[PDB]
Formats: structure tokens, C-alpha cells, sequence
DNA sequence: CGTTTTTTTTTTGCATGTGCCGGTCTCACACGTGCCTGGAGACTAGTAAGCGCTTCTAGTGGCGGTTAAAACGCGGTAGACAGCG
DNA sequence: CCAAAAAAAAAACAGCATCCCGGTGCCGAGGCCGCTCAATTGGTCGTAGACAGCTCTAGCACCGCTTAAACGCACGTACGCGCTG
């Protein structure tokens, strides 16, 4: 059927101070402006590519709920394997 | 009034956050962003709370690794300021970027 | 005598006799085309396997092949493949 | 009741008390150390599978588990991993 | 001792297919140490397949698996 | 008294060599460097000339590929002359070395 | 103001590469045989999974408040970047 | 010598934030229990792979001749590199 919620544009929810903290951990001392919407470009392509794969896993398993474990079979498939969520 | 030099608090922030391991994206915006994207493939999907944490661990790390790769390309063009041209580069060698 | 080494060469000659049927092929290219078949073979059968194995299944069906072809092949390459596979299967069962 | 989730974490507690007695662990960490063994299992077992398949053999012996553990691990972990693996095999074959 | 056999004019030609115009002389040195490291990695593993078949002749199919191991798949020899 | 300008022949050699597909390392000096290193893992070894060929293909191809990235890292440094620090960087990012 | 300039267009002559006419040669694609093993077929056998029913986990959504993080602006330090030798 | 002066430096004072402390609180580590199922024991049966034998492919050795390629040196141009605004 259908219910409350249809989409939105949370892309701008990546506060500048959020991307800045990633880069501060990534050893970065100085950050251009053009940076923060550049990162919004990549981070968006990342998840699209993981979640495509994770959604492909859920659809095989004929669920409607994406698990932690669906994300992991994809993340590994995309050579970025994660320890701390089973598998 | 007191005033540190540009760069000074940038150093302390590095040391402060390199030390810790806690997520630096706000888990709510992220979730909405994960949901928003999830819809594009198929709408009305439920997500385990571990699944949105699974992605938010995967993404935040990948990017911290990208900013390491990126900060070198910048120093490698003799600069300190990272730039678009550095993330483009990093990704290109990496082969994430045709 | 010799070994008895199975290739795909006769099948690649017919798919060549079906697309650019004038142009032939060097033996160095035929070993490449051969190596190509066996790679995606090994990739799909490999992903199809792990799907079944994550979903507690003791059988790989049409459906696990498909779901490999989705993950593996990007955008428009997947699409045409899924359809050629779907058509191939539907056209098989319905034939006899 | 809840149905079963088989994990390696009882062995990891023992092996923890072996190596550092009075050192503990967190749930998450134990979840990590879980993942670790699975990955490795899948790696090692995986290369070994190929070794059988490549040499026209049906059964994986510890010789395949060795030829594998060399290829996959780095020099000084491989040496030691090959050690402990020969030790456990000679002690079982004698003790039995 | 045989390392050099990979001549300075040979490296030049690789880089020219690599889309290089001007090359530091420091690079010819560098390239050897890289190339050596690549063949070590690939050879080592490729023999590891030979010594497990128990042959003493290394085969095309031994290199193909060792490159495929290292991420480097090689279409053309067996496969 | 004719001479070409430092670069305009390199570009002719580039143009030419990409267009072609023959092995740009001499076949014997390689076949020895195959044997030489191979004796360090086990002595008394043979090689199918095809499996020599296999290594030349993959090693030439590898370096071709690496020069492209090293070229890209040196352009990125406001240069056309590639350097060792441009190989060092393109491997570091490639995740071949640390 | 009309003098030295660089130096920016203009033939100017020049050298390779790309053929498009020739022409000759060789070995690898191409195709033909002969036989052998790997897929076809029909029957049997057992259980994987497809289906319907139930359990009850856990995923959603909404509140209301506290105050931590997002935002925005100002100011000037310092780093990017161009120029030039 | 005794100036610059400006630049370059040293430290002296003053200020800000992080580190490590005990004082406090709770929840997740860690363990114990009781039970189910998956690992073990024992026995049987079928074949995987080891072994010996033989065939013969192809990998190694060497050789002498014909260049194609490597080497080597020379001259100067264009590009790496520093310094500065």
C-alpha cells in the first residue's frame, strides 16, 4: 500500500563541520570550499553503489526489511569488507 | 581578546579526532539520506538499526581513507590545502574514477 | 592422442558467424575470448553460489544466476543480459 | 525460545585467557573477532578449493590447507601458521 | 646481476605507451626495483602452484592462477 | 643541419608505440630475469616459453599502467618530467606499498 | 612624440607517416576426417523448498525538552598562485 | 668602531585547553544453569588417488650469421625550481 513519507533531499544534511571532522581524522589541516559539495558527490555515489547491492540481496531473500547482513554481503562484494556486523 | 593563528586549532582538531573512533556524521540526517537513497531502487523498505549503523561505519571510514589519499595529492602538488583536483586524482588512480 | 582440452571455439565461431560474419579471428584472440567466457562463468557461478549460501539453499536456480548478473554487470549491460537469459529460459521450458 | 546463532567467541575467550589472562573484551570487539575468523576461513578454504579443482582432485587434505596458508598469509605469519598446522597434525596422528 | 637486462631504452618504450614525454634518469633505477617486486610476488605464488602439482617445469597455467590471485587476471594463456 | 626540439620526438615515439601491440622488453634479458629470481624460491626449475611470455605480458602491461598513473601524479605537480616521488605516490594510493 | 625592441603572424623549406597504386611469400586460419567420451534419455528416489499458518521480534513514528551542533558574519592571517630569472 | 635596522630571535609573562585525578553510578561483562542438538563412535562400502610403468612432448643447449638495438658522447634547449610580490 502506502503511508507517511515519500523521499526528501537530506544531501544538505551533511553539515560542513561533519565533512571537516572526517578530513581532520583523515589528517587534513586546510580544506577548500569547493570540497564539501565535491564530497557530497562521492559519498552519494558510494551508498547508491552499496545500497543497490544490499537491496539486490534483500530482493533475493524476498524480505521488505534490509538487514545488517544484506549490507555486509554487498560491502564485501564491493571489496570494502566490514568487521563488527556479523558474517 | 585571545586569538590562535590559522592552522593552530586545525592541528588540535586532527589530534582530537584521530585519537577517537566515534562517528562524525549525525546519525539522523544519515538515516534519512540512507532511506532517501534506498527508495530509488525500491520504495517502502525497512532497515535494521545495525544496517544503517553498518553503512554509517562503512561510509565514514572510506571517506577518512579518501581524505588521507587526498591530503597526499595536495602535498604532492606542493600545497597544504586539499582541493577538488585532489579527490578527483585519488579516485582516478584508485580506479573508482574512469 | 594428446590431452583432450575442451575450449568454446566452435560456439564463438557461430556467435561470430551471427554478428560480423565476414571477419574471422586470430588464435591469440580465440584464447582471449576463451579466457573471457571462463572468467564471467567463474564470477557468476561464484556469486550465485554465495546468494544460495547466505539464504540457506542447497540449489542454484535461474533466480540466483539472475541476481548475480544484476550485482556483477553494470547498468545497461545487465539489463540486455537479464532479458536474453529470461527469454532463453522462457523460450526453453515453453519449447518442450 | 530464540533459535541458534553459532559463533567462535567461546574459543576466543579461552585463547584470550591463554595469551592475556586478566584482559577482558567488549561485545563489539568480540563481534569483530567473530567476523575475522569467518573471512579467514572463507579465504583459506577458498584457495584450497581451487588447489583441488586445479590439480583434478576431489578431496582437500591439510597439504591443500598448507599450500593455501602459504599463498595467503605474509612471510612471518605464514611460517608460524604452517608451524602450528604441522604440530596439530603430528600430535593428532600420534595421539589417535 | 641479470636485473639490468631490462634496459634504459626498454623502460623508455614502456613509459611512451604509458603516455610519458619526459623521464627523470632517477626513474630507470626506480622501475627495476618495482618490476623486480612485481615478478617476485607473481613468481613466488606461481611456483607455489608448481610445487603443489609436484612438477619442476612451471606452466602457463601456474602464472595465470598467481596473477588472478594478485588481482591481475591474464586472458590469453589457458584461462 | 636539421635537429628536432627536446620533446617533439618523445611525442612521436608515444604516438607510435601506443598504436602497436609488440613486447617492448627484449625477450632473452627478461627470460633470464624470470629464471634468476625463480631460483631464489626453488633451484632446478623449467619454464614453458608460453609461461615466460605470460610473465612478460603481465609485467609490461603492469608497468604501462603504473606509468599512466605516475604521469598523472607528475602532471598534478605542475610537471611533465615524471620522477621517483611520482611512482612512490601512485603505488601508495594504489595500495601496493605503505 | 616617433626611436630601439620583443615577438606574433607568414611563407619557407623540410621530413615522416599515411597511404594507394603496384608486386611476391609463407604459415596459420580454416576446414575435413575418424573415433571416443560426454550429453541425451527414461526411470526411480528422496528431500528442498514452495505454501499456508503462527509467533512475537523489532522497526516505525510521534512527543517534548534540553542543549549540544548548525549557522552566519567579521577580520586578518597566511597560503595559493603568478610572474620571472 | 659603533652605528644601524630590520629581522630575527629568546624568553617572560599570561592564558587556554587537554590530561589525569578520585568520587560516582549503572549496565554490560562474565558466569552459571539447564537442555537440545551436533559432534562422536563404530561399522560398512565404495572409490580417489597413489604408484609404477611407459610414452614422447617440449624444454634446454649451442651455434653462426645478419642486422636491429644499445650504448655512448655531444651540444643547447626547455623545464625544473627557487625566490618574491
Amino acid at each position: 500500500k502506502r503511508h507517511r513519507k515519500v523521499l526528501r533531499d537530506n544531501i544538505q544534511g551533511i553539515t560542513k563541520p561533519a565533512i571537516r571532522r572526517l578530513a581532520r581524522r583523515g589528517g587534513v589541516k586546510r580544506i577548500s570550499g569547493l570540497i564539501y559539495e565535491e564530497t557530497r558527490g562521492v559519498l552519494k555515489v558510494f551508498l547508491e553503489n552499496v545500497i543497490r547491492d544490499a537491496v539486490t540481496y534483500t530482493e533475493h531473500a524476498k524480505r521488505k526489511t534490509v538487514t545488517a547482513m544484506d549490507v555486509v554481503y554487498a560491502l564485501k562484494r564491493q571489496g570494502r569488507t566490514l568487521y563488527g556486523f556479523g558474517g | 581578546p585571545h586569538r590562535y593563528r590559522p592552522g593552530t586549532v586545525a592541528l588540535r582538531e586532527i589530534r582530537r579526532y584521530q585519537k577517537s573512533t566515534e562517528l562524525l556524521i549525525r546519525k539522523l540526517p544519515f538515516q534519512r539520506l540512507v532511506r532517501e537513497i534506498a527508495q530509488d531502487f525500491k520504495t517502502d523498505l525497512r532497515f535494521q538499526s545495525s544496517a544503517v549503523m553498518a553503512l554509517q561505519e562503512a561510509c565514514e571510514a572510506y571517506l577518512v581513507g579518501l581524505f588521507e589519499d587526498t591530503n597526499l595529492c595536495a602535498i604532492h602538488a606542493k600545497r597544504v590545502t586539499i582541493m577538488p583536483k585532489d579527490i578527483q586524482l585519488a579516485r582516478r588512480i584508485r580506479g573508482e574514477r574512469a | 592422442k594428446r590431452s583432450r582440452k575442451e575450449s568454446y571455439s566452435i560456439y564463438v565461431y557461430k556467435v561470430l558467424k551471427q554478428v560480423h560474419p565476414d571477419t574471422g579471428i586470430s588464435s591469440k584472440a580465440m584464447g582471449i575470448m576463451n579466457s573471457f567466457v571462463n572468467d564471467i562463468f567463474e564470477r557468476i557461478a561464484g556469486e550465485a553460489s554465495r546468494l544460495a549460501h547466505y539464504n540457506k539453499r542447497s540449489t542454484i536456480t535461474s533466480r540466483e544466476i539472475q541476481t548475480a548478473v544484476r550485482l556483477l554487470l553494470p547498468g545497461e549491460l545487465a539489463k540486455h543480459a537479464v532479458s536474453e537469459g529470461t527469454k532463453a529460459v522462457t523460450k526453453y521450458t515453453s519449447a518442450k
